[PDB]
């Protein structure tokens, strides 16, 4: 990430059938599945390197990355369920009280005698 | 034509009379410069400055977006139907039609790029 | 200095006396004018004006 | 084993291939420019030969009484320098001698290393005093020092007799001085006025008095053995007498060194130049000064490191090594190896060197030849800053990206005290008399105190370091004391150094308490101490009798019961200043005066908002920023759960208040601030049916924002919003911005970015003509500079600012620097801020800047010494230890090649500021005149030169901060009819928003759009400047704005009449036309008819 975090993201997807279809299955072939995995990997790495971790969390809040994947891989194959399954940490940066506190939004006591 | 302007007249008699008055004004400046006119500006004031820093008229913007979207969709429909309405040449040649082409201008300018 | 009223190219001199300033030690604004010839339809009987004021 | 060892050595050499090239070039270059002449060598060697004839024809004498010596020295003009305490006949049973001296030469000019210096150098001359003159009990009770003093004085008097015999009094002057600022050891300094006058060679010969080889017991001469009776010892005096006994085996073994290695002379000059550029010399640092490390200590360390240094007696520096390799070896050892708190070194210089890992709170270098400890004169703080600077040199050499040889070897950082260090405090102490000390001092200076801290200068220096370090603790990283007013030169007629400056009869004017501050813990309101138990512990007791009435017993938020001392935070003066005032008032003297007037007036020049508790609000506080973050989060919530026909994607702020770069601290409902409406982008999901026309695209954006405003006014009627136009980018007039007003009193302008703007701009730049290509290139350059690169800059700089909180005041103050100097409106904000951030992120060779004044002085210094024509600004905008590599390095450098082939004279580009978030570097520095860019650099040059010539003071700082008001042609002083200080938010308050947007525009000031429209209508012939922050730059009430003017010489000259001139004209004759100054002046007067007051012209 741009704030030096190392992250691993697992994303899953599902094919769907058109309404006009009468075939009871809509599989995708090998060039299809390979191109699909490629373009979703592209949008994944591109967006996580265009954003920070804070904005990344607020980006995964509305699941607008999956809507982006749909409206980007729309020109390959019809999909019904697209999801990011997993997010795992690998290496954490060095802690900054500044970053954590400026995210979160200096104290005095009561004079014990 | 930067820092210049264009003053259209009504007819030849008007532009001739104005040119005669202008050469007479040049001769008047040559002979006696005191009789010449004074230029007065419509002096911009705080009303003009709050006009410049004033918000936009909501109904004006609304009628603008309505009419321009109407004429713009008219243009876009006309262009796409004209280009993918199977334009044929005079001696039996057919223009190549493709998936979602709405622009003969893009046909010719993409040939210009390539 | 006061006899410059016509250019050799065909331009004329139009001087204007400006309203004075309250703290300045009238002043002259110089404009130029010439008829413009063109075969355009919407450019008939036009005066090409040079050095327009504000 | 051996083969893999040769493999790792050739791996070192392959990694060190190119640096060998560049560094052999650089070292032979600078050694050419520093090397002496053999002619100077031969002149001075014949001079020392004539002096050797004099010193061999001086005669000798025997035992005489001290009273007879006093009679002799009151009969003759020369005064003997008896060091306090004076010798007395009651405790001096003995008498004196003088026999032949053992003569030698010492110094690097005896080590065969002579170099040219601006001020002068030293060729030390050792005169060794005889063992027969030594008694078998002379090291006790200053008696050998009295023998040395009478030896020196009789030698000076007979040298004066022989000199006035040999006529040399016209050219040869004699003085007394101190060898390496040690107050107990006086030496002679013979110099020449203006055949044996060597003035062009600029030397000044030292004559010392020494002791022979193994003359006193190292067992009774070790630092832990006493020498003065009345049990503590005198380690400094013991080291002085022992090294003055064994300078001679030092130079014989170091000639052995020079016979075993080759490039030693050049490597020692590298060390000497390192010391004389970072600020160190050989003089004493225990006396409230800095030094103790010259070429003498250097060559001892050099022999010691060739002798070894490691844990297991290994070899680190080989004799087959070069000047560069000797320098890098000693700097890696000094950077990685601790000597004061961790361990110490040992070597037999007459087996192979060894590290021993016990500490003695003193830098400890051990030679078991005559049992010497070499670095006892350097203090703990001096070795601390030495090892920090060694780590800095390690970083500078470890940079394989940049060429930092300039920042290592061109910068005398001790040119400016307030730029080399961070915090300076002026302390005046009128002590008085040594007998008045018992009432004028808070500590005790008795017999044991005199023994341990023989000089009162040493004692006061050590006690002020102790009290300041124990009061401050972790709130600073380093602590130093400079003593202004110290002189080490006294005439031959006086017994010692005498002065009357500083309110007393001692040799100092005042004290500069100097601080390298820890930035993270500098403004903690509480000073945490020991815990709380049933019995009062030792650390709790020393806390109690150290703090007194300030000490207290407190409970915490967890309830934690510790000893703590809280203060009150002040915006004008810092907590470190308050605590150092308190400590230096209570534990040193009740009459000393302490001030930090430069930091006080800087913090006073920083503006203050009209919010409650702003007087005691700190500089690092972020409360208004946090509140605008909460309000923006609420607006983010509302407009995120808003429903639109297209599902929304991105709501990203790009605002300056979010980038911590705002001038005025943002006050709620302050609607006169130019930074009140901060920009936030709103990106949509991708879609296939975008309009492919740019005007209808921006109209689709206005339709987006129109239904946004409609739904907002329909659901959340407390929110008030309207539409405003954005004309910052030309030829795109339909960019209409949505301004929203929160009920908290904050404003945000919404601008939509999508996938089609840069595509349609690329379509336009492909369709346009070649003559129109640079203008549209500039428009697209400004477009992608404002839209996306600003977002990347905002996010990464927010990360870097939350790493470096101390960037936020200086990047706010830096705008205040050039707002007053008429040069922000011509230059881009990101360009200005990167110039502001560069010395922070690249602190070579400074300290890391932990103070506003230090950072801003670094900034202005870099602008001034920036040879912008030659060297490009490459920045690595990263948190401290994504980093840029060598391929990107050479790519930016080849971009610089295209830059200096496209524009040499600055007529198209001046400042090449580039980082990761711009591969361009040219993307930001357009829209500027070359006279304006060169004027910014030359104004910085005037600032640095005035800093160099007239120190630091209030008048010079006010001259740096005021506008010059000169080198312009015409100046228009304007006025606004209403004051704007309360509405813009500076305290010397608007309640809520009015019910009228025209009244809001009435409060809004039109000066910026007026000046920018004048610049637009006269861009080709005029370059105008003004103020945009009228509430801070409009006097005591804030209604003043000044419009100055510059005319290009191209239109100051006379040119022919054209139809494309774009200027106001007047003719001189039938063909020649010049500008109409009075017409332009009456034009701007009629534009500002109700606002103009004063108007002057040259």
């Amino acid at each position: 990430t741009s704030d030096d975090y190392v992250l691993r993201i697992f994303a899953i997807a599902f094919t769907r059938k058109q309404a006009n279809q009468v075939k009871r299955h809509s599989y995708a072939q090998s060039s299809h599945i390979r191109a699909i995995r490629k373009v979703i990997s592209e949008i994944l790495t591109k967006e996580v390197q265009g954003s920070t971790l804070a904005q990344l969390t607020s980006k995964l809040i509305p699941e607008v990355i999956n809507k982006e994947i749909e409206n980007a891989t729309k020109d390959i194959f019809p999909l019904q369920n697209i999801h990011v399954r997993k997010v795992k940490l690998l290496k954490q940066p060095k802690f900054d009280v500044g970053a954590l506190m400026a995210l979160h939004g200096e104290e005095k006591g009561k004079k014990v005698t | 034509p930067r820092n210049t302007a264009l003053l259209k007249f009504v007819d030849a008699a008007s532009i001739n009379n104005c040119w005669n008055a202008l050469k007479k004004y040049s001769n008047l400046h040559a002979k006696h410069p005191n009789e010449l006119f004074e230029w007065t500006y419509t002096t911009p004031s705080f009303t003009t400055f709050v006009n410049f820093y004033k918000p936009l008229d909501i109904d004006y913007l609304k009628e603008d977006i309505h009419t321009h979207m109407a004429i713009f969709e008219q243009r876009e429909a006309q262009a796409q139907e004209d280009v993918q309405s199977s334009i044929v040449d005079e001696d039996g040649f057919t223009l190549v039609v493709g998936k979602n082409t709405k622009s003969l201008n893009s046909i010719r300018k993409k040939i210009l790029n390539k | 200095i006061e006899d410059i009223s016509a250019m050799k190219n065909g331009f004329i001199v139009v001087p204007f006396k400006l309203p004075d300033h309250k703290a300045l030690p009238a002043s002259l604004h110089f404009m130029f004018a010439k008829r413009h010839q063109s075969s355009n339809s919407n450019e008939s009987d036009c005066l090409f004006l040079v050095n327009l004021p504000l | 084993t051996a083969t893999e060892s040769y493999d790792i050595h050739i791996a070192r050499e392959t990694a060190e291939l190119f640096k060998s090239n560049i560094f052999k070039l650089q070292i032979d270059e600078l050694l050419e420019q520093v090397k002496l002449k053999q002619k100077h060598v031969l002149k001075v060697e014949k001079f020392l030969h004539k002096l050797y004839d004099i010193l061999q024809e001086i005669p000798d004498w025997e035992e005489k009484s001290l009273a007879e010596v006093d009679s002799f020295f009151k009969n003759k003009i020369v005064s003997v320098p008896f060091v306090d305490p004076k010798p007395i006949p009651q405790n001096t049973n003995y008498k004196f001698n003088y026999k032949k001296p053992d003569i030698s030469l010492i110094g690097s000019f005896a080590l065969k290393a002579g170099i040219y210096q601006p001020n002068g150098s030293s060729i030390d001359t050792l005169l060794t005093m005889p063992k027969e003159l030594f008694e078998k009990k002379d090291f006790l009770n200053f008696r050998c020092l009295h023998k040395r003093s009478v030896y020196l004085a009789y030698l000076t008097h007979h040298l004066l007799i022989l000199l006035k015999k040999d006529k040399l009094d016209s050219f040869l002057q004699l003085e007394y001085s101190y060898f390496d600022n040690d107050p107990l050891l006086p030496i002679l300094r013979i110099s020449c006025s203006k055949d044996y006058n060597f003035y062009k060679t600029r030397f000044s010969i030292n004559l010392l008095i020494g002791f022979p080889y193994k003359v006193f017991e190292p067992k009774k001469l070790l630092p832990n053995r006493n020498c003065i009776r009345i049990l503590p010892a005198t380690p400094l005096y013991n080291f002085s007498v022992l090294s003055s006994s064994t300078h001679e085996n030092y130079l014989k073994y170091l000639y052995k060194t020079k016979k075993q290695t080759e490039s030693f002379v050049e490597a020692t000059v590298l060390g000497r130049l390192w010391l004389q550029q970072r600020g160190f010399s050989s003089n004493m640092s225990h006396s409230g000064s800095l030094g103790g490390f010259g070429t003498f200590e250097f060559t001892i360390l050099m022999a010691a490191l060739l002798n070894g240094g490691g844990i297991n007696s290994n070899k680190i520096l080989l004799h087959g090594f070069s000047s560069y390799q000797l320098f890098k070896g000693v700097i890696k050892y000094l950077a990685t190896m601790d000597l004061c708190h961790d361990g110490h070194l040992q070597f037999h210089s007459n087996p192979a060197s060894k590290y021993i890992d016990e500490g003695f709170q003193t830098p400890t270098l051990f030679d078991k030849s005559t049992k010497v400890n070499i670095l006892t004169k350097m203090t703990v703080s001096s070795y601390q800053i030495l090892k920090e600077y060694a780590g800095e040199t390690l970083r500078m050499l470890n940079n394989v990206v940049q060429d930092q040889f300039s920042n290592i070897f061109l910068t005398n950082i001790s040119r400016f005290d307030n730029l080399k260090y961070d915090l300076c405090y002026d302390v005046q102490l009128p002590l008085g008399k040594y007998n008045n000390l018992e009432t004028s001092l808070a500590a005790t200076f008795g017999s044991m105190e005199r023994v341990k801290f023989i000089t009162l200068e040493n004692f006061l220096a050590h006690k002020i370091t102790n009290v300041a370090r124990y009061a401050l603790g972790d709130r600073i990283k380093y602590i130093q004391i400079e003593m202004v007013g110290q002189k080490s030169d006294f005439p031959i007629t006086k017994r010692k150094v005498y002065s009357n400056t500083g309110g007393n009869h001692f040799n100092f004017d005042f004290v500069r308490v100097k601080l390298i501050v820890n930035p993270s813990e500098c403004d903690k309101l509480v000073t945490k101490g020991p815990a709380h138990s049933e019995t009062m512990s030792t650390e709790a007791a020393v806390f109690k009798n150290f703090w007194g009435i300030k000490s207290s017993l407190r409970r915490f938020k967890d309830g934690s019961i510790t000893h703590c001392c809280v203060w009150s935070t002040s915006s004008s003066e810092p907590i470190i200043s308050s605590i150092v005032n308190f400590a230096l008032q209570k534990h040193v003297s009740k009459k000393a005066q302490i001030s930090n007037e430069t930091i006080k007036k800087f913090h006073n020049f920083l503006p203050l908002p009209n919010l409650p508790s702003s007087a005691k609000t700190s500089v690092l506080n972020l409360s208004s920023f946090f509140n605008l973050k909460k309000s923006f989060d609420d607006l983010y919530k509302i407009i995120f759960q808003m429903k639109l026909p297209l599902s929304v994607k991105s709501i990203l702020p790009v605002g300056s208040a979010f980038r911590y770069t705002s001038l005025c601290q943002p006050v709620p409902f302050a609607y006169s601030d130019p930074d009140f409406f901060q920009d936030v982008i709103l990106e949509f999901e991708t879609s296939p049916k975008w309009p492919d026309e740019i005007t209808s695209l921006e109209k689709a954006k206005t339709a987006f924002l129109l239904k946004i405003q409609e739904e907002l006014s329909a659901n959340s009627s407390t929110y008030r919003s309207f539409f405003s136009r954005d004309e910052s980018i030309p030829y795109n007039l339909e960019i209409v911005t949505l301004n929203i007003l929160t009920p908290e009193g904050y404003g945000f302008k919404f601008r939509v970015l999508t996938e089609r703007d840069e595509i349609l701009y690329l379509r336009a730049i492909a369709n346009a003509r070649n003559e129109l290509k640079p203008e549209l290139e500039a428009t697209f350059l400004k477009f992608t500079a404002k839209y996306l690169a600003s977002v990347r800059h905002t996010r990464t700089l927010e990360n870097i600012s939350h790493s470096y909180q101390f960037y936020s005041p200086v990047v706010r103050l830096f705008k205040r620097w050039l707002d007053t100097h008429l040069l922000l409106g011509h230059i881009t904000d990101e360009l200005a801020e990167l110039i502001a951030i560069k010395p922070f992120v690249d602190p070579a060779p400074y300290f890391i800047p932990g103070s506003l004044e230090n950072g801003f002085l670094k900034v202005l210094k870099f602008i001034s010494q920036w040879n912008w024509k030659d060297d490009p600004l490459i920045l690595d905008l990263v948190k401290p230890e994504e980093r840029l590599t060598l391929a990107q390095y050479k790519g930016i450098q080849m971009n610089f090649t295209n830059l200096r082939n496209s524009d040499p004279n600055g007529t198209h580009l001046q400042f090449f500021v580039a980082s990761k978030n711009d591969p361009s570097g040219i993307l930001y520095s357009s829209g500027i005149p070359l006279p304006i860019a060169t004027r910014l650099t030359a104004l910085a040059k005037v600032a640095v030169n005035l800093l160099q010539t007239h120190g630091l003071n209030q008048q010079t700082i006010n001259l740096l901060f005021t506008p010059g008001l000169k080198d312009y042609d015409f100046v228009v002083d304007l006025r606004t009819p209403i004051g704007l200080k309360s509405s813009c938010g500076i305290l010397s308050a608007p309640s809520n928003f009015p019910e009228n947007l025209n009244d809001l525009s009435e409060k809004m000031d039109p000066t910026y759009q007026l000046v920018k429209y004048l610049n637009l209508k006269y861009k080709n012939s005029l370059i105008l400047s003004s103020r945009k922050y009228i509430g801070v730059n409009g006097g005591e009430k804030g209604d003043k704005n000044v419009i100055t003017g510059l005319i290009k010489p191209l239109f100051k000259g006379a040119h022919k009449f054209r139809v494309n001139l774009d200027c106001n004209v007047k003719p001189v004759d039938d063909e020649n036309v010049i500008l109409n100054k009075e017409a332009i002046f009456h034009e701007i007067a009629a534009f500002g008819n109700d606002m103009v007051i004063n108007f002057e012209t040259d």
